[PDB]
């Protein structure tokens, strides 16, 4: 619930779509964020993790990038199976207690 | 490895040349609060001595080592005097010492008969008394085990992460110098109005030559008005005489 | 050497009244020509000082330790070498162990245990060596030690005209021990008591120790007759006073005087 | 050649109790931490906890209190205990492994996912 | 009691742990199975108390 | 008589001074630990309930 993100994502095939996610100290202004997407019936993969490293068995065409206290993640050269569900992690620290925070998540989808 | 609270460890630090640029540049710092100097003017001044503790307690706690606290911690473990000076670098630590098992490395005493001088430290471990008639063996009713141990997990919050801390105490001024920040000497003159920094001590006037015999022990000179007017070279062993223009 | 002996003949020690000694630098900044008051804990001017001797008879009793102490030894043979320190001196507490025989300076903060008396009867036989060098027979864990250049030495052995006179303070600051050093050669009273003189102490050292102390004994090294040096050593406790100095032109201590004993003080 | 496989659960009455298994293979069981997350139907995700294959294990604040946790270091199973369930935590869960020293790492496995809903 | 003081009960047996601080009794008899079964024993049917 | 284990009495204590001193000078006493605070300085704190 701290995280925060769009609702919802969209765009033409062909295009770059650029999807934020900003927290704050406790969540991103320390340590590492993490970017998950999920597609309907499948389970989580991984995009972007170490936010300097790409895994393997994943096309670099996911660019990603950290503004100050914000990550933002751009997709060029989208296709069909791009419609999937995009969330950011962040081990978060507060002053009640600490865990492995995922954000809210933005559908993203093409007519 | 950091000591425990109850049983911290002290260190020496001499005849080097200090630099806390590389230290307060560190970002995850969560806390550095100075009481007799600025963290900013630390860089041209020579003390006389320092000293370097160090333990690891409760994040709960850590505000509990300021000068002129009270509890659990500041008066049956390690208790600083009301005049301190230096000051006190604490940060979270929560990726080290925690420990997902739970991490049972680290102690602090409950029970004692009564209070501690500052800088105080008793390793001994014998069993409280708590009623008239003493127990032996094991303790239990009416006496107990002075030493209970941290329970510390990743889940905790806040108030619950050990925050390692090192607390730094020099004294200012009073002795011969022995550890200092980095600067570039620029020779002596005599006779000549200049604007000497000797040692950190500023002023501003004309270094005759004087007689007078300074014992082994002694670094400064001074006169009625409480101002310092003989000082001893740190190169040299001359000894100076400062008078205005 | 550890021999269950008992028979401890146990006299009880005498007065004296102890001048003016005990007094010391306060500040570690030079100064000439001019009076300087001083609040700190200082030996009582005319204070029954309390005196051992050792020579039949023969004592070393444990003495209370309350806010510092003055020790003052005239002594030529180099019998009482050593100090303990500490709560308890029971292997369960932390204790100082000062010892200056041969070697270097060594003070060792740790815990001890102790037997009565080492020795058979001084020293066997006439020469110097290693023997029942296991005075501690464990040490489980400790941190402080320390070496450093010993004191002066005394050679062979002379009975009177004992010249050393050593005057030491100790005192107890917010966990750090400060050791004052004074030595007077050349020492001609002998009657008894301490001469009718003036020293102030020289600092030696002040470190950093932080633990408690509260007692400590002086450590020290056939049918009829028997040659040993003869040693005298007098105590004193010291009391939260104010003291008006003197300094000369040279920036030593001439005189000092303390301002609630007499009126006229 | 590696994956976790778990149990299949059905309809469970509120206030039941639910006890779940993950079996993990092909990779060393004592060398990696374990997550076991949890995600609610129109809703995000959430991690249930973290668990030493050989050891105690440490939960989320919000969740703790009705999650219990067994290991048993010969078979390569871990297990959940829940109990005091209600209408709400109708969800889906996955048991996952992680890096070696937890935190900060990679996350290559996955749990299949079970359900566990409330009807009549 | 030499006589014998049977009347202090525990439970054995219970559908899953309770809420911390409770006081509330259940007499409802426990049931192993998923089928009701009340009155006498039975199949899968034994007394929790 | 005391209440049985699945019906444990619960009484409210506020708004009295408390003075645990002479409930722990009693001479059949077994097992007495605590974990909030220290069990020796039960009579310098203060509750809302
Ligand atoms: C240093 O140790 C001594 C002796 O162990 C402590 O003296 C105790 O003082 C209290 C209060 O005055 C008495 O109730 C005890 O009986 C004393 N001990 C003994 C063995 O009699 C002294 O308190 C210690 N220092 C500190 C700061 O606690
Ligand atoms: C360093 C030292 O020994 N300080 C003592 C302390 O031990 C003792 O408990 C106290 C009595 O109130 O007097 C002072
Ligand atoms: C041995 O020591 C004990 C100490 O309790 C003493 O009573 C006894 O007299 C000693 N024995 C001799 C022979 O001195
Ligand atoms: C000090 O010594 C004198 C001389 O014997 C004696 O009369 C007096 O009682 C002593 N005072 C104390 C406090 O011991
Ligand atoms: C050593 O000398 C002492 C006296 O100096 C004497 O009492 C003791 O018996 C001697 N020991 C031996 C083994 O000669």
């Amino acid at each position: 619930s701290v995280l925060t993100q769009p609702p919802s994502a969209s765009g033409t095939p062909g295009q770059r779509v650029t999807i934020p996610c900003s927290g704050s100290s406790s969540n991103i202004g320390n340590n590492y964020v993490y970017w998950y997407q999920q597609l309907p019936g499948t389970a989580p993969k991984l995009l972007v993790y170490g936010n300097n490293q790409r895994p393997s068995g994943v096309p670099d065409r996911f660019s990603v990038s950290k503004s100050g206290t914000s990550a933002s993640l751009a997709i060029s050269g989208l296709r069909s199976e791009d419609e999937a569900d995009y969330y950011c992690a962040a081990w978060d620290d507060g002053l009640s207690g600490s865990g492995w925070v995922f954000g809210g998540g933005t559908k993203l989808t093409v007519l | 490895r950091f000591a425990s609270v109850y049983a911290w460890n002290r260190k020496r630090i001499s005849n080097c040349v200090a630099d806390y640029s590389v230290l307060y540049n560190l970002a995850p710092f969560f806390t550095f609060k100075c009481y007799g100097v600025s963290p900013t003017k630390l860089n041209d001044l020579c003390f006389t001595n320092v000293y370097a503790d160090s333990f690891v307690i409760r994040g709960d706690e850590v505000r509990q080592i300021a000068p002129g606290q009270t509890g659990n911690i500041a008066d049956y473990n390690y208790k600083l005097p009301d005049d301190f000076t230096g000051c006190v670098i604490a940060w979270n630590s929560n990726k080290l010492d925690s420990k997902v098992s739970g991490n049972y490395n680290y102690l602090y005493r409950l029970f004692r008969k009564s209070n501690l001088k500052p800088f105080e430290r008793d390793i001994s471990t014998e069993i409280y008394q708590a009623g008239n008639k003493p127990c032996n063996g094991v303790a239990g009713f009416n006496c107990y085990f002075p030493l209970r141990s941290y329970s510390f997990r990743p889940t905790y919050g806040v108030g619950h992460q050990p925050y390692r801390v090192v607390v730094l105490s020099f004294e200012l001024l009073h002795a011969p110098a022995t550890v200092c920040g980095p600067k570039k000497s620029t020779n002596l003159v005599k006779n000549k109005c200049v604007n000497f920094n000797f040692n950190g001590l500023k002023g501003t006037g004309v270094l005759t030559e004087s007689n007078k015999k300074f014992l082994p022990f002694q670094q400064f000179g001074r006169d009625i008005a409480d101002t310092t007017d003989a000082v001893r070279d740190p190169q040299t062993l001359e000894i100076l005489d400062i008078t205005p223009c | 050497q550890c021999v269950n002996l008992t028979t401890r003949t146990q006299l009880p020690p005498a007065y004296t009244n102890s001048f003016t000694r005990g007094v010391y630098y306060p500040d570690k900044v030079f100064r000439s020509s001019v009076l300087h008051s001083t609040q700190d804990l200082f030996l009582p001017f005319f204070s029954n000082v309390t005196w051992f001797h050792v020579i039949k008879r023969f004592d070393n009793p444990v003495l209370p330790f309350n806010d510092g102490v003055y020790f003052a030894s005239i002594e030529k043979s180099n019998i009482i070498r050593g100090w303990i320190f500490g709560t308890t001196l029971d292997s369960k507490t932390q204790s100082l162990l000062i010892v200056n025989n041969a070697t270097n300076v060594v003070i060792k903060v740790c815990e001890f245990q102790f037997c009565n008396d080492p020795f058979l009867d001084h020293k066997n036989n006439k020469s110097w060596m290693e023997s029942e060098f296991r005075v501690y027979s464990s040490a489980n864990n400790c941190t402080f030690e320390y070496v450093s250049q010993p004191f002066l030495m005394d050679l062979e052995g002379k009975q009177g005209n004992f010249k050393n006179l050593r005057e030491f303070v100790f005192k107890n600051i917010d966990g750090y021990f400060k050791i004052y050093s004074k030595h007077t050669p050349i020492l001609v009273r002998e009657p008894e008591d301490l001469p009718q003189g003036f020293s102030a102490l020289e600092p030696l050292v002040d470190l950093p120790i932080g633990i408690n102390i509260t007692r400590f004994q002086t450590l020290l090294a056939s049918s009829s007759g028997w040659t040993a040096g003869a040693a005298a050593y007098y105590v004193g406790y010291l009391q939260p006073r104010t003291f008006l100095l003197k300094y000369n032109e040279n920036g030593t201590i001439t005189d000092a005087v303390d301002c609630a004993l007499d009126p006229l003080s | 050649q590696v994956q976790l496989v778990q149990s299949g659960a059905e309809v469970k009455k509120p206030g039941a109790s639910l006890k779940v298994s993950c079996r993990a293979s092909g990779y060393t069981f004592t060398s990696h931490f374990i997550h076991w997350v949890r995600q609610a139907p129109g809703q995000g995700l959430e991690w249930m906890g973290i668990i030493n294959p050989s050891g105690g294990a440490s939960y989320a604040q919000n969740f703790r209190d009705r999650v219990t946790m067994t290991t048993d270091p010969s078979t390569s199973t871990v297990y959940m205990e829940l109990g005091s369930l209600r209408s709400e935590d109708t969800a889906v869960y996955y048991c996952a492994r992680a890096e070696g020293s937890s935190w900060l790492g990679w996350f290559d496995p996955w749990g299949q996912g079970t359900l566990v809903t409330v009807s009549s």
